[PDB]
């Protein structure tokens, strides 16, 4: 949950208005980069299916 | 803006290359098939929103 | 219309696919239907097929 | 086992009347036999022979099959065209490349070709060329390969040479070297019995292979290929392939994908790094240790391979399943 | 380089005397040489009493 709303509001996905570090960093407490260091390592966990990855092209 | 004639297209891999020369045309001579590339162009458009 | 152009001449060879419409001289129509190997063709006493 | 008569049937007589043109006699046969062997030998002959043939020709000074050359009459497809009945007969190999140099005027046949220990040429009378001018000199380099039917150029799209320069003119090949082949029942006289037949075997061929090693190899399919017809098992295929992959398809490419330099690529060819499922877990201190490898080459392979999703020295100890 | 064999076979028996069998990889033409070949054989070359 702590990961894939991070995601999700971060690039606003399924919530129309897409918000900022601060406005999420606020919502959650820990500011800035705690926030991106989440967001980097959700990016991270997407390096092994391959669903997005024929999607890309 | 105008359309350029380029070898930098865009989502290519070495097939690119592997047909056409360092301008974005294929060497006279080459041998081709349906789906080939035999003049790079590209054309501008921004915005998109995503 | 505006800037360059390019044109390329490819050249392709094709052979007698089942389905060309081929005709003789006389009106005679025809078109083209399997292949039909060398091996099981009508021959006569030579090995001469058709 | 314990039933039956029968006979058994013989060579006699190799008439060869020429180097093309052969006789095969099979003397020893009955009625029914001596009609039906017929058929099966016309047919394995006319067809699934061997025979060599050309199939690539690089020319220099000639780019596309559709050019011309200073000096020669003939245009390179019609060179091409005379290089298709080119009668060659390789020793012991399935592929040799000829070279074919001439200069001055005259006629240009198949005996200006060097010739080679292991090539055998039925007519060095050939002709391949007609240069005009004193001063036209051509140079070519022909590829002569084994095989069996036909098989032409439009089959091959692309699933052979990777790169193949564009100097390489594809033709197509008619690998069997039998032209025609006739046969004749006859009563023969066999000074035995009277109710006796003599298959007659009128062949004609383009002297790239003699009869003997011709009937015999067509027998020889013949054989090979009745001999599925004796048991009768019904073997049926197992099938219910997989679908289930473990891992991106991706990691499933050669590190030639990966479109880098060269230097990186020999170093990735000599760290016996072929696929990138063993790039994506090698990590910088295996990288920094190979020979001709700094900074540039390293942060080659870090861009490239950041640009594709992947990463550098990950895990994923399942490499590889599982056939 | 050579040949390939016959792998799918199917035996249907419509009784014990009526049935059909059937081989699927086969090359061009070996269909019918073998069909001919072994038609010549089973209408006359065989033994039986009568």
């Amino acid at each position: 949950a702590r990961e894939a709303k991070v995601l999700r509001m971060r690039f606003g996905i399924d919530m129309n208005t897409d918000y900022t570090l601060e406005e999420v960093g606020k919502q959650f407490d820990v500011t800035r980069e705690r926030i991106r260091q989440i967001e980097a390592k959700a990016l991270r966990k997407l390096r092994h299916p391959s669903r997005s990855e024929v999607l890309r092209s | 803006g105008p359309e350029e004639i380029t070898a930098d297209i865009p989502n290519v891999g070495e097939a690119a290359l592997s047909k056409l020369d360092e301008s974005g045309i294929v060497y006279i001579g080459a041998e081709v098939t349906g789906g080939d590339i035999l003049v790079g162009k590209v054309t501008p458009k921004g915005e998109t929103q995503l | 219309g505006v800037l360059k152009i390019v044109k390329v001449y490819l050249a392709v060879k094709r052979r007698i696919q089942p389905g060309d419409k081929m005709a003789g001289r006389h009106g005679n129509k025809g078109v083209i239907s399997k292949i039909n190997p060398i091996e099981d063709m009508p021959y006569d006493e030579n090995g001469t097929p058709v | 086992g314990s039933v039956t008569e029968f006979l058994k049937p013989r060579l006699v007589d190799i008439e060869q009347v020429s180097s093309t043109h052969a006789k095969v006699t099979l003397e020893p046969l009955e009625r029914g036999f001596g009609h039906t062997l017929g058929n099966a030998l016309r047919r394995i002959l006319l067809s699934s022979m061997p025979g060599c043939a050309v199939t690539e020709v690089e020319i220099d000074g000639v780019l596309h099959e559709y050019s011309t050359k200073e000096g020669v009459q003939e245009d390179i497809l019609e060179i091409l065209l005379n290089l298709k009945g080119l009668a060659v007969r390789v020793q012991g190999k399935d592929e040799v490349i000829l070279t074919l140099n001439k200069s001055g005027i005259g006629p240009v046949t198949a005996a200006d070709i060097t010739h080679d220990g292991d090539v055998e040429i039925v007519k060095p009378q050939h002709v391949i060329c007609h240069l005009t001018d004193e001063n036209a000199s051509i140079s070519m380099r022909i590829k002569v390969q084994r095989g069996r039917g036909y098989v032409p150029a439009s089959t091959r799209i692309h699933s052979e040479e990777d790169e193949r320069p564009i100097g390489r003119l594809l033709v197509d090949a008619c690998y069997s070297p039998v032209e025609r082949i006739a046969y004749n029942v006859e009563a023969a006289r066999v000074e035995q019995r009277t109710d006796l037949d003599k298959l007659v075997i009128e062949m004609e061929t383009n002297g790239t292979i003699d009869p003997e090693e011709a009937i015999r190899r067509a027998a020889t399919i013949l054989a090979e290929q009745l001999e599925a017809f004796v048991d009768l098992r019904d073997v049926r295929q197992p099938e219910v392939k997989e679908e289930k992959p473990e891992f991106d398809p991706i990691l499933l490419r050669p590190v030639d994908d990966l479109e880098l330099t060269v230097r990186s690529a020999n170093c990735l060819k000599a760290e016996a790094i072929h696929y990138i499922g063993d790039l994506v877990q090698r990590t910088e201190v295996e990288l920094l240790k190979t020979p001709n490898l700094g900074k540039k080459s390293l942060t080659e392979i870090k861009d490239v391979l950041a640009s594709r999703g992947l990463s550098l020295g990950m895990r994923l100890e399942n490499w590889p399943p599982a056939s």
